[PDB]
RNA sequence: UGGACCGUCGUAAGACUAACUUAAGCGAAAGCAUUUGCCAAAGAUGUUUUCAUUAAUCAAGAACGAAAGUUAGAGGUUCGAAGGCGAUCAGAUACCGCCCUAGUUCUAACCAUAAACGAUGCCAGCUAGCAAUUGGGUGUAGCUACUUUUAUGGCUCUCUCAGUCGCUUCCGGGAAACCAAAGCUUUUUGGGCUCCGGGGGAAGUAUGGUUGCAAAGCUGAAACUUAAAGGAAUUGACGGAAGGGCACC
C-alpha cells in the first residue's frame, strides 16, 4: 500500500521493461 | 540475627495480590534505623515484629 | 606455573608511600608490593605508579570542602619501605567541576603549554564563567566572543608567567592557596566580570631526568 | 489612543526622540562642533559623529575619541554643540 | 491538520538542527526536539545518608550527587511518563506546573 | 561450558547444547519437548524416552516420515476471518505479558 | 593506624563490582564482584546481590589490615547509561555498615566530549 | 584459567566536537560548534560622503544543492543496508541478541533529489497591544568595577533603528482548525511579477526527446474505469493510550 514502497514496486518494473525491452533490440 | 522491630507510622498498602502494609519500622537495639519494610498480612500501630533480613527494604516510593 | 600453596598478599609486602616536602607530612597510605625474587624486583613494579591524594589530605583540612585539587603524584623513587612519590598533575574533583557549569551563563576555557625553567613542560586548563551583576533582572548573562576570544587570550598570557614562576618547589605552592586563580580575577574584571574562576587540570607530560640531588632536597 | 484629532504638530520633546528619519522632515541629528583640545589652543571645528581621527596640524592632544558613532570626547573637550 | 504551532520544537530560522541519541532506545531526534530532563540526584538517596554519616571519617563529608542531562525521544518519555498528554486548552501552556512543594528525585 | 580451545568451536556449540539441556534436568527441569506436527495430527515428544524413540527410528523411514507416520501402522504402533482473531488471540497475549515487565 | 585503599564500585545494568585495591589502583584486595553470587543469570543486578557483593569484600579486606577506604562508582557510561544502575546504593550502604569508617565518595564514571555513534542506528531498540 | 572481565599506568588509531545550549546567532537554501593563525566575504547600525534611476520580478539559461548512490585514491575507530548466526513465533527471510561486509570518514569528480516544510514564491505600503529578545545607535536627570571619585568594562533605567520569538485579542478573514497575516482578496476588484491547480483513478504510467558510468532525472499522455474520493470540525471507547474512582456475577 505504501506511497513510497509502490514507488519501488514501479522502479523495478522500469528496469524490466528496460531490459527486456533492449535485449530485443 | 534474631533482630525485633517495632512500627512508628503505617503508610499505603499495596494491596491486591499480596495485602502488605509497606510500613517504616524501628527496631529495638537499633531504634534509629526506621526501615521501610513490607509486611504482608494485617498490622497494628505500634505493632513489635521478629525480623531477620535486616538490612535493605525493597524500596519503593507512594 | 606459579602456584603458591597459600595467599600470593603473603608475598605482598607493604610500602609506606611519602609526600614530597612542600604539602605536608608524608605518609598518605600503603602500596602492596609482592616480596622480591630473582625476577621480581620490589623496586621495579613501584615506579610506575600515579598515586592520587587529595589537596586536603596534605594541607591538614579536617572539614572537607577545599580537597577538589587532587594532586596526581608519581611514585617515582623508593628506598627502604619508603617511595619519593615526585609530583605528577592534579585533576579537579568532578563533584566540583561539574557543578559549577549551571547553564544560563557562558564558559570560558584556556588551556595552555608551558615549559618550567625546570624540564617540565605542563599543560594547565582554565576554567570562566561569567559572573550575574546585581539587580541583572535578565536571566542570562552572556559574553560576546570578542570578550571571550579575549578573555581566552586574557588568561593564557597569565598563567604562562606563573609557568616561567618559581617552579615546583614554589609553584605547587602558589596552588597550594590558589593564588592564580586570584590574579586572572582581578584581570579580567576591566573586560567582563567573571564568575568562580578555577584552573582544573594540569598534565606533566615532559618530566625529563632525576636529579636525585634536587630530589632528596625535594623530600626534606 | 489612535484617535487624536492632530497629527500634524506633534509635542516637541516626542519628535527629539523619533528617529532622524521618521519624523515629519527629516532632520539629522549631526552637528558641527569647535573642538579646543585643552592642552593646546587651535580652534578646530568637526563634525559630530566625525569617524576620522581629527587632532590639529600642530595641537594633536585629544581632540576626540575613535568610535562607531558621534566620538565621545573623554576629559579633552571643549566645543559649542552649535553653528559655528 | 496541524496539531502545534511549532510543529515539532522550536526550530526557529536555522534551517536545520543537530540530533541527539535518545537516552534509552538510541533515537536521532533532533536536539529542540527532544525531551530534555536534567537530574541533580544525591549518590546514596536519602536513607544511607543516616548509614554514611556513621561510618564517615569527617564533619559529615556532606555527599556529592549526580549531574547528568537525558534526552529522551517522544515516546521514551511518553512510555517513561516524563511528560504526558495534555489536554487541548493545555498543551498551550509552558511554563507551569508544579504548585506543590519543591520537586523529588533530587530531593 | 568448555573453556578447551583444543575441542572443535564448530562442534562443541553442539556439545554445549546437548548438556546444558540434560544438566538442568538433572537439577530439576522437564524435559525438553518438540511437538511433530504432521499431517492434521500431532505427536508430543515429551520424555527422553520417546525422544530416543524416535531419533532412530527415523534413521529407517528418513524422508517419508511424514507420509509413514500417517500410514504405517506399526511405527504409529511404537509411538502410539475465523482464523485471523485466534491467531493474535495469542499475539495479543504476549505482547500484553512479554512488555509489562520489559523495564 | 588508618590505611586507604579504594573501593571502584562498578555499578551498571545486569550486573555491580567491588573492587577494592591499593592506593595506586593495581594491586587488588577481594576482587569479587555480585554476578558470582546469585545463580540465575538474571538476578546479578539486584540490590541483595550488591549487599552479598558487599558482604564479602568488606570483611577481606579487614582481613588485610584495611581500616578505611574511598569509594568510586561507575554507570557504566561510555556513550551508554551515564547513571548507576540499581545496586549502587546498595553497596555503600552494605560496605559502610560493616565498620569500614570511610571518606570520599566520588564517581569516575565517564564523560565524553561527544564520542561516536552508539549501537541501535537511528530508530533503535524497537519495542 | 590460572587470568577474560575488571583495576592500572602506557602506546597506536580513526571518528566525533558533549556539558555550556538557547525558542540564541549566522547562511541564498542545503546546512554551520575545540584553540589559534590566516583568508577573501557579508547583514545590520553610524553617516549634513558619493552616483542619480542605475530599479522590481523573471520563459530560456547559470551556479549551489542534506542522505543514499556511482567512478578513481587514500585510509579504515565505533555504528552498520546486505550476509551468517542465537532466539522469538503457529511460521519470522522481521522487531530483540551477536558477528561483520559495502557504506560511514578525506581529497577528485559525477548524481540533482527529500515531509529539500513555515506542507506558506518574491519586491512595496498600511492596519494594535504587550512581553521578552540578538546586533548597532543614544540619554542616564543610574549603579558598579578599581587604576581613583574617576576614565576603558559591567549592570540597570530611557529612547531608536534592523528585527526575530511568544502571548493577548479583532473591535479583520476563514469551511473550520486558525492567521498580525493566511488581514486591507469590499459589495461582481485592480500595488507590480513569475510559477502552479481543475472530480477520483488509470499514472508520474506508456511512448518520443534530452541529460547520466549507471542508478536514474527532467519533460509526459490516452484508451479504459468511476460517484464519489477528499478537507476541517462535532457526537459516539473512565474497544486493547495515559490520570482517575467502585463491587466477591
Amino acid at each position: 500500500m505504501r506511497a513510497k514502497w509502490r514507488k519501488k514496486r514501479m522502479r523495478r518494473l522500469k528496469r524490466k521493461r528496460r531490459k527486456m525491452r533492449a535485449r530485443s533490440k | 540475627p534474631v533482630v525485633w522491630a517495632r512500627v512508628m507510622k503505617v503508610l499505603g498498602r499495596t494491596g491486591s495480590q499480596g495485602q502488605c502494609t509497606q510500613v517504616k519500622v524501628e527496631f529495638l537495639g537499633e531504634q534509629n534505623r526506621q526501615i521501610i519494610r513490607n509486611v504482608k498480612g494485617p498490622v497494628r500501630e505500634g505493632d513489635i515484629l521478629t525480623l531477620l533480613e535486616s538490612e535493605r527494604e525493597a524500596r519503593r516510593l507512594r | 606455573g606459579k602456584k603458591k600453596v597459600v595467599d600470593p598478599f603473603s608475598r605482598k609486602d607493604w610500602y609506606d608511600v611519602k609526600a614530597p616536602n612542600m604539602f605536608q607530612t608524608r605518609q598518605i597510605g600503603k602500596t602492596l608490593v609482592n616480596r622480591t625474587q630473582g625476577q621480581r624486583i620490589a623496586s621495579d613494579y613501584l615506579k610506575g605508579r600515579v598515586f592520587e591524594v587529595s589537596l586536603a589530605d596534605l594541607q591538614k583540612d579536617i572539614d572537607p570542602e577545599r580537597s577538589f585539587r587532587k594532586f596526581r603524584l608519581i611514585a617515582e623513587d623508593v628506598q627502604d619501605r619508603n617511595v619519593l612519590c615526585n609530583f605528577h598533575g592534579m585533576d579537579l574533583t568532578t563533584d566540583k567541576y561539574r557543578s559549577m557549569v549551571k547553564k544560563w551563563q557562558t564558559l570560558i576555557e584556556a588551556i595552555v603549554e608551558a615549559k618550567t625553567v625546570d624540564g617540565y613542560l605542563l599543560r594547565v586548563f582554565c576554567i570562566g564563567f561569567t559572573a550575574k551583576d546585581q539587580q541583572s533582572q535578565r536571566k542570562t548573562c552572556y559574553a560576546q566572543q570578542s570578550q571571550v576570544r579575549k578573555i581566552r587570550a586574557r588568561m593564557t598570557d597569565i598563567i604562562t608567567n606563573e609557568v616561567s614562576g618559581a617552579d615546583l618547589k614554589q609553584l605547587v605552592n602558589k596552588l597550594a592557596l590558589d593564588s592564580i586563580a586570584k590574579d586572572i580575577e582581578k584581570s579580567c574584571q576591566r573586560i567582563y566580570p567573571l564568575h568562580d574562576v578555577y584552573i582544573r587540570k594540569v598534565k606533566v607530560l615532559k618530566k625529563p631526568r632525576f636529579d636525585v640531588s634536587k630530589l632528596l632536597e625535594l623530600h626534606g | 489612543m489612535p484617535l487624536a484629532k492632530d497629527l500634524l504638530h506633534p509635542l516637541p520633546a516626542e519628535e527629539k526622540r523619533k528617529h532622524k528619519l521618521k519624523r515629519l522632515v527629516q532632520h539629522p541629528n549631526s552637528y558641527f562642533m569647535d573642538v579646543k583640545c585643552p592642552g593646546c589652543y587651535r580652534i578646530t571645528t568637526v563634525f559630530s559623529h566625525a569617524q576620522g581621527v581629527v587632532v590639529c596640524a600642530g595641537c594633536a592632544t585629544i581632540l576626540c575619541q575613535p568610535t562607531g558613532g558621534r566620538a565621545k570626547l573623554t576629559e579633552g573637550c571643549s566645543f559649542r554643540r552649535k553653528p559655528q | 491538520t496541524k496539531k502545534r504551532r511549532n510543529g515539532g520544537r522550536n526550530k526557529h530560522n536555522r534551517g536545520h538542527v543537530k540530533p541527539v541519541r535518545c537516552t534509552n532506545c538510541a533515537r536521532c531526534v533532533p536536539k529542540d526536539k527532544a525531551i530534555k530532563k536534567f537530574v541533580i540526584r544525591n549518590i546514596v538517596e536519602a536513607a544511607a545518608v543516616r548509614d554514611i554519616t556513621e561510618a564517615s571519617i569527617w564533619d559529615s563529608y556532606v555527599l556529592p550527587k549526580l549531574y547528568a542531562k537525558l534526552h529522551y525521544c517522544v515516546s521514551c518519555a511518553i512510555h517513561s511518563k516524563v511528560v504526558r498528554n495534555r489536554s487541548r486548552e493545555a498543551r498551550r501552556i509552558r511554563t507551569p506546573p508544579l504548585r506543590s512543594f519543591p520537586k523529588d528525585m533530587a530531593r | 561450558t568448555d573453556s578447551h580451545k583444543y575441542r572443535a568451536k564448530r562442534d562443541r556449540k553442539a556439545q554445549r547444547a546437548t548438556f546444558r539441556d540434560v544438566l538442568r534436568y538433572l537439577e530439576e527441569d522437564i524435559s525438553p519437548e518438540i511437538s511433530i506436527r504432521f499431517g492434521t495430527e500431532s505427536l508430543t515428544l515429551d520424555s527422553w524416552s520417546i525422544h530416543h524413540q524416535y531419533s532412530a527410528m527415523c534413521t529407517v523411514m528418513g524422508p517419508g516420515m511424514t507420509s509413514q507416520l500417517q500410514e504405517n501402522e506399526f511405527i504409529r504402533d511404537i509411538f502410539q476471518l475465523e482464523r485471523h482473531l485466534v491467531n493474535a488471540a495469542a499475539f495479543k497475549a504476549r505482547s500484553i505479558t512479554r512488555g509489562k515487565n520489559r523495564d | 593506624e588508618i590505611v586507604f585503599g579504594v573501593a571502584h564500585i562498578y555499578a551498571s545494568f545486569n550486573d555491580t563490582f567491588v573492587h577494592v585495591t591499593d592506593l595506586s589502583g593495581r594491586e587488588t584486595i577481594a576482587r569479587v564482584t555480585g554476578g558470582m553470587k546469585v545463580k540465575a543469570d538474571r538476578d546479578e543486578a539486584s540490590p541483595y546481590a550488591a549487599m552479598l557483593a558487599a558482604q564479602d569484600v568488606a570483611e577481606k579486606c579487614k582481613t588485610l589490615g584495611i581500616t578505611a577506604l574511598h569509594i568510586k562508582l561507575r554507570a557504566t557510561g561510555g556513550n551508554k547509561t551515564k547513571t548507576p544502575g540499581p545496586g549502587a546504593q546498595s553497596a555503600l550502604r552494605a560496605l559502610a555498615r560493616s565498620s569500614m569508617k570511610i571518606g570520599r565518595i566520588e564517581d569516575v564514571t565517564p564523560i565524553p566530549s561527544d564520542s561516536t555513534r552508539r549501537k541501535g542506528g537511528r530508530r533503535g531498540r524497537r519495542l
